[PDB]
């Protein structure tokens, strides 16, 4: 089929700057098709640009669309807080068919911020259940790129943890991350030292938070 | 009576346009689109092609450095719109 | 200075510079980039329509407009002006009374064909940046004759191509729209089989007891010859 | 105005069949088609099929050609999508946007694009039994955890299916509250963590309690969060 | 320039001749087929198509 | 139940397609000397015309 | 309809002088149509030029039709007294419609 490839996949840009989003077509398509859509987190997708350059009703004039053949671009000027979202690009086959795009994420606003790292040991009640969960929390950190490594008695552990990240916080445009280590109660008792190591762009030296089993 | 009747018909418009087939010069149709643009807005739009108004200077005159074109020095353009009112105020120059 | 291989160019015009957005720029002004052909000025910069000498070329987006004159008529030589829901339809004069309805499927099939044709013509844009100059201030002899001949021959060839395309597409449109109706006629004939006959005009002369349900069954496609077969008494 | 109202969130067992409804108001229903596009978790939008109100014609995606059946109802402007043989990958949010104009020739590209979108319906397909959450506190650490910043939280674990609503101290605390997206554990039960930052001095002064509601299980659990002392 | 123009014009003329000739043949045959159909409609059930 | 295919109509269609294909795939443009589109430098009036 | 405008409405020339008449069509016409007639007063109209530039049988060689597109012209060399009349522009179209012109009078 007519696969569509979206260039840059993630773009970071301070408010009030022009932005260019690229959609590259595997085969040449008339400008009639290839419209541009907006998806805001937790909200139904919206239509921004229909056809190639025409502006949909109710869309701010700052949004502009352009392009031909293989290459199509979306240009946004005077970037405001309403604009930050994910953007998609699509076209049409003669027998109704609508190939979409991978998704360009406009995660934006800057000011590198150091993460605040805290570690939470498993509760005794959860230990009674038979499953143990150790939680390492990174709060108010930018950019979203962070690495957390789990160290049990100075032993690297792989495959026994999961991670979850919040979206951009409206107040400060910062992210927050949570890493959960899932273990059995016997494995939890077999070792005494538990630590999470955080490497971030803000932190010149990696920051490690640790606790000792049965010691508060 | 036990004999009905069912007719099969098409649609017609009271207001008919005329197109040209291969054979007949004039054949009437309902809705006809125009494939040729024969008008202008009257103004040259600045977006999305960078336009530099030549004003009183030809491109060669701006290249040489004729003082009226001092403003155009070190400029980048996509379409330099030379104007009919072009005039030079400097040593007479001929460019082979 | 700096010499860059580039797409920037120069144009000689006195038109005002405004604030707007338009891909195509001509000396008279900016023109829409949608319509495949133009008759403003040969000088172009950007995604501009091809220049042809013709002022108006009409592409048909509908079927032939055949007018209409108690009794009802069919596609043979009459066209219902009142039909507005769809392009092709069924009219009926049963025991309850005369009624009118439209076949949606055939209408949309023909319209889809027209839509694909239109998409293949209007959407295309030809991008051309730097070119020769066709406006000459003085008389330069040799080089002027060659480049003037180039543009003149190009314009003539494109004009012939445009006329051919428009006429061919129009002929195909009319033939297709007529053929769709003829196809509806043959389908209805197959469904009726023994219980009907073409009355010359588009009106199928059907001889069996038809209520409004009978007409509805014909159009949606459930009229069964066996159910109404005993009325074959037509011949006797 | 032109408006599209979808069906309700649904939970289904693998191998079952689900029916989804989309209702149109304002614009004449028969003129435009209804086009269904879905978003899997952490995935881009994915086209499924198109149904016409004028004609009965349907076109389906190759991946779901066999399993998908789409229908339309003029009275009253209702489009139905039935997906059979549900698989874990079919867990997604399904949208129903307005489609091409099936009544007349088309020159504006506005009808050739999806314009008015419904809210979307979340369909989660998994064999797990519906289960209420278990809340385990995340205690404030010793050494004040920081000079002036104290972090405390609640772990919501082993719940199925989403959603859960978490509030702190019955809505009194709205500053610094972070509720992370749920993660699907290997067992098949979702897990979530909610934390908040409070002044270190206020740890003694104010009691912090997290409220967790799980409407599908009809289970509401409130757990006190306090620093552990030895 | 001249060679390109001559070849392009020649191809255009060849296509025109071919298409127009095909249309003339189709038109002539279609009129006869329509006459056959109209005669059948008038005769109704009085006679069949002999083959 | 059985299938037998009418050969006459099949070969009539095949003959017509053969004719059109034979008209198209026998082309020979014997053109030797022309202009060039490789320009290592930039000239002006001639180049702009040659490219056009 | 298609409107043919003749010019000049009245032309006064001396005998023995060339006369040029001009008919402009509203829309382009193939030279296969647009023919020129003569109407001496009290007599039936006569056909001088059929097609665009072809003399009718038994017409003096002086009459010369010419022109293409919008503009068509009839030129009379060595005007003689027989020539005084009103001259009429004509066109034709697929559905038979023979739109005439207002006429030019030669007040020689
Ligand atoms: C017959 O075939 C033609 C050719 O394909 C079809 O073409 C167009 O159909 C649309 C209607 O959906 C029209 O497009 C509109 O053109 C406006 C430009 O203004 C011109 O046209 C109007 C008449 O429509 C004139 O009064 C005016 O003076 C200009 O000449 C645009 O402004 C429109 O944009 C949007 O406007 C409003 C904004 O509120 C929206 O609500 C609209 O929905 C629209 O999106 C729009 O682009 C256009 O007029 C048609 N062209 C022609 C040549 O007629 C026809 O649809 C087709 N008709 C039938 C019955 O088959
Ligand atoms: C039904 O009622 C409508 C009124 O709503 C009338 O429709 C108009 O019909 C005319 C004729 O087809 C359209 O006008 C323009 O035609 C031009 C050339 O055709 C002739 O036009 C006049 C009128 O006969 C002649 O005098 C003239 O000599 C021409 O031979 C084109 O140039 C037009 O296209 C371009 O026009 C402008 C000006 O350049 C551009 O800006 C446009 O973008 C466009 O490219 C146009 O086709 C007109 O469009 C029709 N209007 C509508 C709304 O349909 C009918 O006359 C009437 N029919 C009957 C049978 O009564
Ligand atoms: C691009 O090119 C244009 C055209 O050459 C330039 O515009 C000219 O600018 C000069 C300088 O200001 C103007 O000179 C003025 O002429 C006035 C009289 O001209 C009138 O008559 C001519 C026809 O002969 C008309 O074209 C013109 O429009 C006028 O109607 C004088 O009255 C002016 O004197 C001023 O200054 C003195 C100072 O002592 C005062 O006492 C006066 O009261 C008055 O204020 C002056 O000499 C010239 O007229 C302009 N031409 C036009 C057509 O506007 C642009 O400057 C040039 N550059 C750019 C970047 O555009
Ligand atoms: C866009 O810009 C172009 C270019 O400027 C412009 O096309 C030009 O228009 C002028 C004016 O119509 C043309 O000049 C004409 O040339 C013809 C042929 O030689 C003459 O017959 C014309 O004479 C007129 O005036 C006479 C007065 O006595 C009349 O008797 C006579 O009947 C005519 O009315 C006139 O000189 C010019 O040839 C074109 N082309 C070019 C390349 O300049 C165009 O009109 C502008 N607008 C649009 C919408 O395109
Ligand atoms: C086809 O149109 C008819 C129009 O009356 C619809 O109504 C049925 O008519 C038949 C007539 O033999 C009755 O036996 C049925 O009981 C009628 N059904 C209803 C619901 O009224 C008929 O439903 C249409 N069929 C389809 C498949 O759409
Ligand atoms: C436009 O009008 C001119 C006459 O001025 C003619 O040459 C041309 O054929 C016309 N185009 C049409 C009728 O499409």
């Amino acid at each position: 089929e007519i696969v569509l490839t979206q260039s840059p996949g993630t773009l970071s840009l301070s408010p009030g700057e022009r932005a260019t989003l690229s959609c590259r077509a595997s085969q040449s398509v008339t400008n009639r098709f290839i419209a541009w859509y907006q998806h805001k987190p937790g909200q139904s997708p919206r239509l921004l640009i229909y056809g190639a350059s025409s502006r949909a009703t109710g869309i701010p004039d700052r949004f502009s669309g352009r392009g031909s053949g293989t290459d199509f671009t979306l240009t946004i000027s005077r970037l405001e807080p309403e604009d930050f979202a994910v953007y998609y690009c699509q076209q049409y086959d003669t027998s109704p068919r609508w190939t979409f795009g991978q998704g360009t994420k406009l995660e934006i606003k800057r000011t590198v911020a150091a993460p605040s790292v805290f570690i939470f040991p498993p509760s005794d009640e959860q230990l009674k259940s038979g499953t143990a969960s150790v939680v390492c929390l990174l709060n108010n950190f930018y950019p979203r790129e962070a690495k957390v490594q789990w160290k049990v008695d100075n032993a690297l552990q792989s495959g026994n943890s999961q991670e979850s990240v919040t979206e951009q916080d409206s107040k400060d445009s910062t992210y927050s991350l949570s890493s959960t280590l899932t273990l059995s109660k016997a494995d939890y008792e077999k070792h005494k030292v538990y630590a999470c190591e955080v490497t971030h762009q803000g932190l010149s030296s990696p920051v490690t938070k640790s606790f000792n089993r049965g010691e508060c | 009576n036990s004999t009905a009747t069912l007719c099969l018909g098409h649609h017609a418009v009271p207001n008919g346009t005329i197109v040209k087939t291969i054979t007949n010069d004039q054949i009437e149709v309902t809705n006809a689109t125009e494939l040729v643009q024969s008008s202008s807005t009257g103004e040259i739009c600045d977006s999305p092609h960078q336009i530099l108004d030549g004003k009183n200077c030809t491109l060669i005159d701006a290249l040489l450095g004729d003082p009226q074109c001092d403003g155009f020095q070190n400029k980048k353009w996509d379409l330099f719109v030379e104007r009919s009112k072009a005039y030079s105020n400097c040593y007479p120059y001929d460019v082979p | 200075f700096k010499i860059r291989s580039g797409k920037s160019s120069i144009m000689r015009s006195d038109a005002p510079i405004g604030k707007c957005n338009s891909e195509c720029i001509t000396p008279n002004g900016s023109i829409p980039n949608d319509k495949p052909f133009q008759n403003v000025n040969r000088i172009t910069y950007g995604a501009c329509p091809r220049y042809v000498k013709q002022n108006t070329l009409k592409l048909a987006t509908g079927m032939r407009n055949v007018p209409e004159k108690g009794a009802i008529a069919g596609f043979i030589e009459n066209g219902w002006e009142g039909m507005v829901d769809g392009w092709y339809g069924f009219r009926h004069q049963n025991s309850e009374g005369r009624g009118q309805a439209a076949d949606l499927k055939s209408t949309q099939a023909a319209i889809d064909q027209i839509n694909g044709k239109l998409n293949r013509l209007i959407g295309k844009t030809n991008e051309k940046f730097h070119q020769i100059e066709k406006e000459f201030s003085e008389v330069e002899g040799r080089i002027q004759d060659l480049e003037k001949y180039v543009e003149d021959t190009k314009i003539d060839l494109w004009s012939y191509n445009a006329e051919l395309l428009v006429a061919l597409e129009n002929q195909h449109t009319i033939d297709l729209t007529d053929s769709e109706m003829n196809k509806l006629f043959e389908k209805t004939k197959k469904q009726l089989r023994e219980n009907a006959e073409d009355m010359g005009n588009g009106c199928f002369k059907i001889y069996h007891k038809c209520d409004n349900a009978c007409i509805g069954s014909i159009r949606n496609g459930t009229y069964d010859h066996d159910v109404y077969r005993d009325e074959a008494l037509n011949n006797r | 105005q032109v408006q599209l109202v979808q069906s309700a969130p649904e939970v289904k067992r693998p191998g079952a069949s689900v029916r989804l409804s989309c209702k149109a108001s304002g614009y004449t229903f028969n003129t435009y088609g209804i086009i269904w596009v879905r978003q899997a978790p952490g995935q881009g939008l994915e086209w499924m099929g198109w149904i016409s109100a004028y004609t009965g014609n349907t076109n389906y995606a190759q991946k779901v050609q066999g399993r998908v059946t789409m229908t339309t109802d003029i009275t009253t402007s209702t489009a139905y999508l039935e997906l059979r043989g549900l698989r874990s990958d079919d867990t997604a949010v399904y949208y129903c946007a307005r489609g091409l104009l099936q009544g007349a020739v088309i020159l504006d590209s506005y009808h050739y694009a999806l314009d008015f979108w419904g809210q979307g319906t979340t369909v989660t397909v998994s064999g797990a039994s519906t289960k209420g959450p278990s809340v385990f506190p995340l205690a404030p650490s010793s050494k004040s955890t920081s000079g002036g910043t104290a972090a405390l939280g609640c772990l919501v674990k082993d719940y199925f299916p989403e959603p859960v609503t978490v509030s702190w101290n019955s809505g009194a605390l709205t500053s610094g509250v972070h509720t992370f997206p749920a993660v699907l554990q290997s067992s098949g039960l979702y897990s979530l963590s909610s934390v908040v930052t409070v002044p270190s001095s206020s740890l003694g002064t104010q009691t912090y309690i997290c409220n967790v509601n799980h409407k599908p299980s009809n289970t509401k659990v409130d757990k006190r969060v306090e620093p552990k002392s030895c």
